[PDB]
Parts: structure tokens; C-alpha cells; sequence
């Protein structure tokens, strides 16, 4: 009744004590627009489980007898055998299976909360800001009463079967879209994305082709894809709650979803955010869509009535009891949190890099983008001190611990208990990574003179170890862009920038004839090993460097420095004047395949263009078939193997070959 | 072994990754043989 009821649902007098908020929070609601997020929620995990959660690639992941560095949060997870984590995963599917369905609605809910989070965490280099939102929307949804509609459990259990839920149901599960949406706006204030940087590529693609009418493609990056994310991502849960506003913005943020369905592969984090928006509107909307069909479609479809009282609300006439008060906590007490841990990164600074904090839980998607240059591990044998050079990427599936120090410690304490079975005694190892985030000079992230091994890494103390990210070099990015503009077909180039009294071994293969260094900013002196002569290079000398022999680049400067290496691989170059050279006398030995085997792919990637869509869309649907077979089939090995036992190699040959058969 | 590699290839520095997205897997060590190990000869 007054201006600010309407518009936000409450008046003041609702704030005015614990007892009002108790009470407004937990007022009867519509259970109708819960549970339908209840199904959509739980039918895209009952599909994020082959897929993306990796039952398919269970076998090749998790198999046992395998040296691998694994990378858990917590150090003391371990995972199981592998016929146990086709357990954990088929209790993961069965709980949510009946969190779709509603069956056993709070047995089912922690059938699939406990093994996701014990999954999720077994991996930090499997975190998403969507793994890490499927695991909090089905963290709310144990408490929440969603199984109250279109469930099951409405028609086994009768005082479930179409009741009312409290407030807080709705008020927890908008105020998480909310902080998703909003708190992403505010990552997204960053230099490196309302400059342009972040996502600089994705204006090439055919789903920007509209905005390439009115703009330029050098401005359709810049306003529609940063300046529209940004102004999207700010107001969209401004947008989808307010009444007045909030077509307008449920069509902003689904054009905003099937957009990045098909401009990123993420999961299905564009399908759970399209399913989650529904929410911010009137909780009677599946009711209102229920009564516009035909008149007896709706027995197979959900009740259409009124919803009958329930016990898990607060009614005016009722002092509210124990639940009731634990609903109107949950939900300022876990969006207090939410708001947090995207900011809680000056407390834990062990996991603090070039980025803030460990990469899922801060909603910061597509800000940074990295791009590797180098990547030396050496080792150091303790009884003998054999320096050797280990293999960038030995026991690890995956990429990910190079841009982090908790990762790159673990890994260095995987490889000091690994290497021992391969006759390296206690190894001394150094990492030599170089990236460059959001095209900037690459450098080293981590010291390249630091024994991993023994060097000191805790989760709220900041490493000492962690080169700083050169932002006074970030000016120099507009010149490092006419540079490459500035170069032909043929030479490629490495920006490179170097700290105070480190250098960079670099061995140019024999293949980069004709490769030299310009000194750009600071001082170097480039050493060449193999004649053992120094070079002094000032702002703006260039040099040539010989190929298939070593050089040294000693940075002598008290700032850092920064250069490049603009090389041409002329085995490559010679291999085109041979065979652009052989073509047209084709139109009149090692060498004939190598020009056959590129017009063997020049027949195949043309017909990328050449395929219909129907036939695409069908070899899709083929694979996703074998990638739903496989992981049934897969599970029922080792669900076999753990009640009737492990059979005979041979006959557990049979199988597996059955289950990896495309169908 | 195939876990090391020498001071000619460990030392070529020319020889974006949004981390977002979600393959190889079975490039692995000693994954051939402990597949067959856990399984039969596939
Ligand atoms: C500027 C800030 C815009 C911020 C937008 C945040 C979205 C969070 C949604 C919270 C919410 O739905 O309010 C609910 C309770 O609200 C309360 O219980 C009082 C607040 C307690 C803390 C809840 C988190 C804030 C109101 O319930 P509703 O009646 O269903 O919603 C209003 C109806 N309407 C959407 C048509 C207007
Ligand atoms: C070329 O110059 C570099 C830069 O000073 C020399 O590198 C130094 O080498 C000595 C002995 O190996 C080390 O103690 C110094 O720490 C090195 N300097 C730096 C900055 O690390 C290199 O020896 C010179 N080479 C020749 C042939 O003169
Ligand atoms: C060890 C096996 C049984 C798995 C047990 C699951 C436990 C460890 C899981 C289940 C629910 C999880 C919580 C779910 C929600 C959040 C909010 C998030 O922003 C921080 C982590 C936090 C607080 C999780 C902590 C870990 C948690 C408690
Ligand atoms: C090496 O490449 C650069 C690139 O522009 C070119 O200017 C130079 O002439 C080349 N030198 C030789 C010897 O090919
Ligand atoms: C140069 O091109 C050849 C292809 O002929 C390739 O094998 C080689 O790796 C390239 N050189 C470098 C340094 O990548």
C-alpha cells in the first residue's frame, strides 16, 4: 500500500524487528516458480555428469596405478579407487535424478551435494565460476522446500503435494543471480576490460555480425562486447527484479545467454542462468502457463489449485518457531558471505597471483586471458648434482598450475616424491614459466632461481616468490600491437620483458634463421655462448643472433627491460618456396607428402562449410549418445566390480570395448 | 624416460587461455600400460 511496497515487496515496518524479518521472510509463497528451477536445476546435472563433471573420462582420469600430481584444495583428499569414484559419480546421478524428479527430495539433495563437493574440491584446476555456482544453487536447494510442486514426493507423501513455501526460498535464490550478475559488473570495472583487452578476439565472431552495420569491428569490441557486458552485467539483477523493468531485462539477459551458449563452451552455465532468471518473477508463473493450455493436458502436467497451508511458514492471524528462524538466518547470513569471498582476497594472499585469489569463486569471467611463452622445469639430482630438465608437463592433467603458487607447490611436491622412481634422488626444481595476461610483455610469474621444493607457501601469507606483474609496462601495449601490424606473413615476434639482474637462456632452434633482437626499453647485454662474447644493446639497437646455437640475454639494467624477438622460421619458408613452388608446376620424396598431407586437410576442413546444418546437428547428437553410453556402460563395470568382483583381464577386455564402441 | 627432455628442447623459448571453458587425458607417463593393468588388453 505504500510506493515502496509495490516496488520492493516490503515496507520498512516489515525490517523493524528480528520477528518482522522472520515473519516476512518466511511468508507463504507459491512453490510453483521454485520448482520448476528444481527440475531445470536438476536435469541439466543429470546431463552436466557425463559431460562436464567427467564420468566419461572417469577411466582416464582417475585410474588407478597411475603417477599423477593431482591438485585437491584440501591436501588430505584423496581419491578413491577407481571402481569407488564410479560410485561416488552414480550417487551423484541418482541424487540428481531425484532432485529432478523430486523423489526423496533431502536424501536425494545430499546424494548430490556431498559427492559434487567432494569432486569439486578433489580438483582445483576443474574450477569454473559455473562448477562452483552448480555446487551453491544445489547447496540452497537442500534447505530449500522444493519438492512442494510438481514432484513425486506430492504424490507418495500427501502434505507435500502442492504447499507453500516460505520467502526465503525465493529471497536466497534471486539475491544468488543477483550477486552473480552484479558482482561480475564489478569485476569487469578492471583496466584491462573497459579499455578493451580482455576478450579482444570475440568481436571476429559471426554472432557480432548486427553491431558490425552501425560500428566498426575495432568499436563493436569495445562498446558491445566490453561496454555491453559491462552495462549488462551491472544491471541486470537491477533489471529482473524491479516490475516496471523486468521484461526489458529478461530479454537483455536471454539474448546475453544464448549468445555465450555458443561464444564459449562452458557447460551449461548459460542454460542454468537461463532456467535461474524466471525466478526474479512472480512466484505463480508456472501456474499462470498451466491454466492457458487445453483442459485435460493438465493431469499429466502439475495441479493448478490454490496451494494448501504448510508447517515451513509464518501466517498472519503465529509465533514463529525454530525453522522458521533458521530461514530468515540462512539468508542474510549466506548472502552476507556471498558478498564476500569474491573480496575476501586479502585474506587469503597464499592464493594470490597476477589475479586475485584462486580462479572460480569471484565471479570474474573472461577478465583475464593468458597466453603462455616458455615453460622451463629443471631439476637437480641431490647426491650427484646432475642439472636435468624435466618435461613441462610430466604427471599433470592439466595447465593450470603455471599461473598459480599453491598449485606450483604442490606440483613441485608431487615431483619430489615422483622422481625417485626414475633415479632423481631429492630433486631441487625451478620453475621458468612465462605468461603474458591480456596481450602485455611476457615475463616470468614465478623466480626461476627459487627451489620449489623447499620454498615457503602458506594459504594468508603472501609468497615471496611470485615475480610482480609489470603494470608500468601496460602503457606499452597500443606500441607492441604496431609492431606485429608492422610485420609481413613470414616473421612472428615475442615480446619479452626481463627483471633487474636475471637473464634468459634461450637456444634458437636451427630451424629461425635470420632471428634477431631489438632492444626496446632498458639496457641488455646479449651474450652469445658459444663464441663466449657479450653485446651491450641500448633503446632502439637491434642484433642478430645465430640459429642452432645459444644465447644469453643479461639484463643490466636497474628497471626492467623490455625487448623482442623478431624471428622468421625459414625451414618453414624454404618449405613454401618448395612447394608454392611445386603447386604450379602440378597445374603444368619427403617433400611430395608433406604438400599431400596439407592438401589432404585442405579437403576435409572445406567440407566444415559443406555439411548441413541437420547433419551437423545429428553427428552432435551421435556423440552425445556415445558420451551418455560410455558413462553408463563404464559405471556398470565397476558397479559389477564391486558386487560380484573383479573378473578375468580378458572378460573385462570384452567389456570395455563394448562400452567404448560408437554406438 | 619419456619424463625428461634435454638442454636443447627444454631451453627453446619460441618452440590465450581464458580460464572459463572446460581433453587429452591419456597422454600420460605410464598410461598405456596401467590401463591394461586395471582393465584387459584394449
Ligand atoms: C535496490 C536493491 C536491489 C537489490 C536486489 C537484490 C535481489 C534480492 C531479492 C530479494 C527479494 O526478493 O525480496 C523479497 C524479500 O526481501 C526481504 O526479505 C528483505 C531483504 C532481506 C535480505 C534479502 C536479500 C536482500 C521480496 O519478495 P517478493 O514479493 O517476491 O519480491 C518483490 C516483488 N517484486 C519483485 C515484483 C517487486
Ligand atoms: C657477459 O655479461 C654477463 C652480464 O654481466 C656476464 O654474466 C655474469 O657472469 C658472472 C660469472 O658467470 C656472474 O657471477 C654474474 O652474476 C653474471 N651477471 C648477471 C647479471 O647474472 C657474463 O659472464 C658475460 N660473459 C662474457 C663472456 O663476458
Ligand atoms: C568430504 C565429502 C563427504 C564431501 C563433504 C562436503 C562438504 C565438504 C561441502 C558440502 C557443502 C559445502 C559448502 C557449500 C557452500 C559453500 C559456500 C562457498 O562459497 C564456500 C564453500 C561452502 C561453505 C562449502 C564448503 C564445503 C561443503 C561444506
Ligand atoms: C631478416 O628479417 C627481417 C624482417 O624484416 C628483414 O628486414 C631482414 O632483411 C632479414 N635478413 C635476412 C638476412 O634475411
Ligand atoms: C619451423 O617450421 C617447421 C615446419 O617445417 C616446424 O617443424 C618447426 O617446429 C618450426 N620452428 C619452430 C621454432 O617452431
Amino acid at each position: 500500500d505504500s510506493r515502496i511496497g509495490k516496488l520492493l515487496g516490503f515496507e520498512w515496518t516489515d525490517l523493524s524487528s528480528w520477528r518482522r524479518l522472520v515473519t516476512l521472510l518466511n511468508r507463504p509463497t507459491d512453490p510453483a516458480s521454485l520448482a520448476v528451477f528444481r527440475f531445470l536445476f536438476g536435469f541439466l546435472m543429470v546431463l552436466d555428469i557425463p559431460q562436464e563433471r567427467g564420468l566419461s573420462s572417469l577411466d582416464r582420469k582417475y585410474l588407478d596405478g597411475l603417477d599423477v600430481c593431482r591438485f585437491p584444495l584440501l591436501d588430505a583428499l584423496r581419491p578413491l579407487p577407481l571402481d569407488w569414484m564410479y560410485l561416488v559419480y552414480t550417487i551423484m546421478f541418482l541424487g540428481a535424478l531425484g532432485m529432478m524428479l523430486g523423489l526423496c527430495y533431502r536424501i536425494s539433495c545430499v546424494l548430490f551435494l556431498l559427492p559434487y563437493w567432494y569432486v569439486f574440491l578433489l580438483d582445483k584446476t576443474s574450477w569454473n565460476n559455473h562448477s562452483y555456482l552448480y555446487g551453491l544453487l544445489a547447496f540452497q536447494l537442500t534447505f530449500m522446500d522444493a519438492n512442494h510442486y510438481w514432484s513425486v514426493d506430492g504424490l507418495l507423501n500427501a502434505h507435500r503435494r502442492n504447499a507453500h513455501v516460505p520467502l526465503w526460498n525465493y529471497a536466497v535464490l534471486r539475491g544468488q543471480i543477483f550477486i552473480v550478475y552484479f558482482i561480475a559488473g564489478v569485476k569487469k570495472l578492471d583496466a584491462d576490460w573497459v579499455e578493451g583487452y580482455s576478450m579482444e578476439y570475440l568481436s571476429r565472431h559471426w554472432l557480432f555480425s548486427p553491431f558490425k552495420l552501425l560500428l566498426s569491428e575495432e568499436l563493436t569490441s569495445l562498446l558491445v562486447v566490453h561496454w555491453g557486458g559491462l552495462l549488462l552485467d551491472l544491471s541486470a539483477g537491477f533489471l529482473l527484479f524491479f516490475d516496471v523493468s523486468r521484461s526489458i531485462g529478461l530479454f537483455f539477459v536471454s539474448y546475453f545467454h544464448c549468445m555465450n551458449s555458443q561464444l564459449f563452451s562452458i557447460g551449461m552455465f548459460s542454460y542454468v542462468m537461463l532456467a535461474s532468471s524466471p525466478l526474479f518473477c512472480s512466484p505463480e508463473w508456472p501456474r499462470k502457463l498451466v491454466s492457458y493450455c487445453p483442459r485435460r493436458l493438465q493431469q499429466l502436467l502439475p495441479l493448478k489449485a490454490a496451494p494448501q497451508p504448510s508447517v515451513s511458514c509464518v501466517y498472519k492471524r503465529q509465533k514463529p518457531g525454530l525453522r522458521h528462524q533458521l530461514g530468515a538466518a540462512f539468508t542474510l547470513l549466506y548472502l552476507l558471505e556471498q558478498l564476500f569471498l569474491p573480496y575476501s582476497h586479502f585474506l587469503t594472499q597464499g592464493y594470490n597471483n597476477w589475479t586475485n585469489g584462486l580462479y572460480g569463486y569471484s565471479w570474474d569471467m573472461m577478465v583475464h586471458s593468458r597466453s603462455h611463452q616458455h615453460v622451463k622445469i629443471t631439476y637437480r639430482d641431490g647426491r650427484t648434482g646432475e642439472l636435468g630438465y624435466l618435461n613441462p608437463g610430466v604427471f599433470t592433467q592439466s595447465r593450470r598450475w603455471k599461473d598459480h603458487a599453491d598449485m606450483l607447490k604442490q606440483y613441485a611436491t608431487c615431483l619430489s616424491r615422483l622422481l625417485p622412481k626414475y633415479n632423481v634422488t631429492e630433486p631441487q626444481i625451478y620453475f621458468d614459466i612465462w605468461v603474458s595476461i591480456n596481450d602485455r610483455f611476457q615475463q616470468r610469474i614465478f623466480d626461476p632461481r627459487v627451489d620449489i621444493v623447499q620454498a615457503a607457501w602458506s594459504p594468508f601469507q603472501r609468497t615471496s616468490w611470485v615475480q610482480p606483474l609489470l603494470m608500468d609496462l601496460s602503457p606499452w601495449r597500443a606500441k607492441l600491437q604496431e609492431i606485429k601490424s608492422s610485420l609481413d606473413n613470414h616473421t612472428e615476434v615475442v615480446f619479452i620483458a626481463d627483471f633487474p639482474g636475471l637473464h634468459l637462456e634461450n637456444f634458437v632452434s636451427e630451424d629461425l634463421g635470420n632471428t634477431s633482437i631489438q632492444l626496446l626499453q632498458g639496457e641488455v647485454t646479449v651474450e652469445l655462448v658459444a663464441e663466449q662474447k657479450n653485446q651491450t644493446l641500448r633503446e632502439g639497437e637491434k642484433m642478430q643472433l645465430p640459429a642452432g646455437e645459444y644465447h644469453k640475454v643479461y639484463t643490466t639494467s636497474p628497471s626492467p627491460s623490455c625487448y623482442m624477438y623478431v624471428y622468421v622460421n625459414t625451414t618453414e619458408l624454404a618449405l613454401e618456396q618448395d612447394l608454392a613452388y611445386l603447386q604450379e608446376l602440378k597445374e603444368k620424396t619427403p617433400l611430395v607428402q608433406t604438400f599431400l598431407r596439407r592438401q589432404q586437410r585442405l579437403q576435409e576442413i572445406e567440407r566444415r562449410r559443406n555439411t548441413p546444418f541437420h547433419e551437423r546437428f545429428f553427428r552432435f547428437l551421435l556423440r552425445k549418445l556415445y558420451v551418455f553410453r560410455r558413462s553408463f556402460l563404464m559405471t556398470c563395470i565397476s558397479l559389477r566390480n564391486l558386487i560380484l568382483g573383479r573378473p578375468s583381464l580378458e572378460q573385462l577386455a570384452q567389456e570395455v570395448t563394448y562400452a567404448n564402441l560408437r554406438p | 624416460g619419456a619424463a625428461f627432455v634435454s638442454k636443447q628442447e627444454g631451453s627453446e623459448v619460441v618452440k590465450p587461455d581464458p580460464l572459463e571453458p572446460r581433453d587429452e587425458l591419456a597422454d600420460h607417463i605410464g598410461f598405456q600400460e596401467a590401463y591394461r593393468r586395471f582393465y584387459g588388453p584394449v
